[PDB]
């Protein structure tokens, strides 16, 4: 669950991605590949060397999939009800991932965002990206 | 575990820049903020009602170089982690009784430390090297549970 | 999330434990105890032998908070506000024993209970001992 | 993996009495209808719409039959389950890439239904040999991963 400094914390910080949002998700993405290749099977139809143009495209769409978490903060298992069956239904990913991937995501964060990743803040975005995580694998069947 | 060697070099590399005084504090005071429950370890170390009490809390800091340490070690024998960390699996295993997972996660909040302090210097390759690194440490620290 | 299945199947499995509701719980925390040792460091005051008083009788608590989040399944995180609480700040339970609980209670019913654990009810506990889990582990801080 | 002699006597007791043909079948089909997402990797056997889709695929019987037969030799060979399991290893974990979290699982499923196939006589003690023996599966079966 999150507090109401956890939000401020995860919306302060997500600001100040402003027009790198795709560019950063596209990282998260190929750092993911490389840590956890066995993520990389999910891709058979992407190129997910460096510089991909896929890749790119799709980290730009996972950018504002997070963004509109953040936006809708307080409704996240509804925003994201579309999603949530497209991973678990369709794309079938298993729950462990979703771990990875939020990994990833803190680690490129850190690496572009130094005065905004204090502790107090990562703290905030660990359970911001769990509860993502949480409603994109709330529909398994 | 594996590394290339363009691996080792890209790690200790980086290694060789880091201020093993504070990483180490840093690093263990973000997993007692960031998944409280380890905080269950730590009833001695007085002050972790709020991150920064956390974080400026000596015995943290002054716990971490010790576990910095542990890690340094496995850099330099990186062929033989088991031998490396054989006493401190058996304390954190058969003594302290810290879930296994536990220490998948400190070396997780330590590769976001390492990014943090060189970020564009982590790069997603360099990251991938640290990955294996701390993979093998959790998983021969966890070596008297197997 | 439970569907109105889950809830179902739920209430009308536990419905079938009856006065044996503590029995139940005292014997799935003694196979707790017994599969995962690591667990019985958060009981140094009890003794945990068979036959074990104290154990009968935690058994009969946990066996209450489940019915209790039984009857109010739409509102289980207010249900069981005060237990998250002991668990997370006071008792500092680390999360992964919680699923180890829930599959000893899971293996439990399916001991006593040979009729009513098929498949899919099975399927519907777990969510909802998964669901309870959730609600225990939200608190740390 | 540790078991004792009073250990190895209930566990390969209960054992005996166990359809071999049925079990396995019964566990994997739990394990696609419980935890979904292991679906994905069974594609190719048609129809797993339904519990009772998933419960009466023959595809999903016979090779439940396999995975019990697996066990089985496992149960034959506490004392070297690393070799007895290489090359199932290499095949989940280097070819397959499942991640190692669902060999936990498909254990303690069989364990459920264990408990629900012999009711009281699969009592706390029998189950925690029984345990034991699953963990050590799932470890031999991830040594491609360690
Ligand atoms: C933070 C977590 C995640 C988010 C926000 C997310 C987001 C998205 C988005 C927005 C799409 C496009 C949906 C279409 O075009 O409607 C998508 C597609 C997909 N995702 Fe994810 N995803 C997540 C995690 C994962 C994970 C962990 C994997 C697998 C390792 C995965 C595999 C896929 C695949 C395979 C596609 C379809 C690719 C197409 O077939 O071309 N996703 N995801
Ligand atoms: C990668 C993981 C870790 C490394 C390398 C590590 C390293 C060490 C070191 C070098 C020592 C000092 C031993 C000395 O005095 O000889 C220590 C002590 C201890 N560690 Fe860790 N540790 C790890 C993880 C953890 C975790 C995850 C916890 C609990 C959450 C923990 C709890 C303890 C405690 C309570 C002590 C003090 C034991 C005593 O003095 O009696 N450790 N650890
Ligand atoms: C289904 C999950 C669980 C439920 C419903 C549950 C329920 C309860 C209940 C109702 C109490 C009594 C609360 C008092 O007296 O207000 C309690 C206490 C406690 N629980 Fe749990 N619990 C769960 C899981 C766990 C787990 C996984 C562990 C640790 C392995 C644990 C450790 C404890 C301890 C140590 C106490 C206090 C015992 C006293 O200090 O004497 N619980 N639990
Ligand atoms: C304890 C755990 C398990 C045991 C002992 C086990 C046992 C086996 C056996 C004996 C085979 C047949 C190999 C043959 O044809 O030579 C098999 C095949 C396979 N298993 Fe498992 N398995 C385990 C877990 C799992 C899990 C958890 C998954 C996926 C969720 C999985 C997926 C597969 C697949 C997809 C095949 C077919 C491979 C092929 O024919 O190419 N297994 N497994």
């Amino acid at each position: 669950v999150l507090s109401p400094a956890d939000k401020t914390n995860v919306k302060a910080a997500w600001g100040k991605v402003g027009a790198h949002a795709g560019e950063y998700g596209a990282e998260a993405l190929e750092r993911m590949f490389l840590s956890f290749p066995t993520t990389k099977t999910y891709f058979p139809h992407f190129d997910l060397s460096h510089g991909s143009a896929q890749v790119k495209g799709h980290g730009k769409k996972v950018a504002d999939a997070l963004t509109n978490a953040v936006a809708h903060v307080d409704d996240m298992p509804n925003a994201l009800s579309a999603l949530s069956d497209l991973h678990a239904h369709k794309l079938r990913v298993d729950p462990v991932n979703f771990k990875l991937l939020s990994h990833c995501l803190l680690v490129t964060l850190a690496a572009h965002l130094p005065a905004e990743f204090t502790p107090a803040v990562h703290a905030s975005l660990d359970k911001f990206l769990a509860s993502v995580s949480t409603v994109l694998t709330s529909k398994y069947r | 575990v594996h590394l290339t060697p363009e691996e080792k070099s890209a790690v200790t590399a980086l290694w060789g820049k880091v201020n093993v005084d504070e990483v180490g504090g840093e690093a263990l005071g973000r997993l007692l903020v960031v998944y409280p429950w380890t905080q269950r370890f730590f009833e001695s170390f007085g002050d972790l009602s709020t991150p920064d009490a956390v974080m400026g809390n000596p015995k943290v800091k002054a716990h971490g170089k010790k576990v910095l340490g542990a890690f340094s070690d496995g850099l330099a024998h990186l062929d033989n982690l088991k031998g490396t960390f054989a006493t401190l699996s058996e304390l954190h295993c058969d003594k302290l009784h810290v879930d296994p997972e536990n220490f998948r996660l400190l070396g997780n909040v330590l590769v976001c430390v390492l990014a943090h302090h060189f970020g564009k210097e982590f790069t997603p390759p360099v990251q991938a090297a640290y990955q294996k690194v701390v993979a093998g440490v959790a998983n021969a620290l966890a070596h008297k549970y197997h």
